[PDB]
């Protein structure tokens, strides 16, 4: 799952633009950045963070987890 | 350097203020995005500039990416606050498939 | 290193004192944070400064650890002490998502 475009996430265009601001290209990139790091962003506010974390929990992989030897 | 538009308005790129000579008492307040768009228009006197190029010069230096409806809304607010004509080519107009145009004259104060 | 701001104020960061040309006898006391804020605005006269840059330069020098909104409170106190209208800024401007601006005239005597 960690190898799919952030496009395949069904998020509001505001969130997609904000994620392109930090050059997040694929998923998994989004998960190795915590909530406080993400929120310090132009236009990536509260409701967008709740939406992104709820969609992440639908994926089941909330923000924060670490893995090995990526990539 | 300060610019004068159509011998009527004056504007500076560095402090983002507008002054109408007809009503010199009332200072006109503009947003940063529309002000930078108009300054970029003034840098190229009365020649067409692409929507794509002006958009990417205005907002990628800002560090963040937005959709193209933001450009249209910014131009709408620019035309509204300047009291420019709704669709007649008086100060600023839109040329389809090619970009955006300005009609007001450029007078560099200094 | 003492500054003149907008041909009206004399600013001393080494003594954190503010003096008016209208009120030369009256010297107003500004806190450390506000003094450092205005000092960086003067060190970069009219180029846009960033909120991270201000929080860093002010509180990374003393090792203080404060939240981001403390910068907003410091700027609010500076605005109330400068008698600068937030609706129509003359000294300090808020450039959204970019930081702040010192639009007043800044001169360096020595």
């Amino acid at each position: 799952i960690l190898l799919r475009p952030v496009d395949d996430l069904e998020l509001t265009v505001r969130s997609a633009n904000c994620l392109k601001a930090e050059a997040i290209h694929y998923i998994g990139d989004l998960v190795q950045r915590t909530e406080v790091e993400l929120l310090k962003t132009p236009n990536l506010g509260k409701k967008s963070l709740t939406e992104i974390k709820d969609v992440l929990a639908s994926r089941g992989l909330s923000l924060g987890m670490r893995l090995e030897n990526w990539p | 350097m300060k610019f004068i538009l159509a011998e009527k308005f004056t504007f500076d790129p560095l402090s983002n203020t507008l002054i109408d000579k007809e009503d010199s008492e009332e200072i006109i307040r503009l947003g940063s995005n529309e002000s930078r768009i108009l300054w970029l228009l003034a840098q190229r006197p009365n020649e067409v500039i692409s929507r794509n190029d002006l958009h990417d010069f205005v907002w990628r230096e800002q560090g963040f990416e937005v959709d193209d409806s933001s450009l249209t809304q910014a131009i709408s607010t620019l035309r509204k606050m300047l009291k420019d004509s709704t669709k007649s080519p008086q100060y600023v107009k839109t040329v389809p498939k090619r970009g955006y145009q300005l009609i007001a004259r450029v007078e560099t104060v200094e």
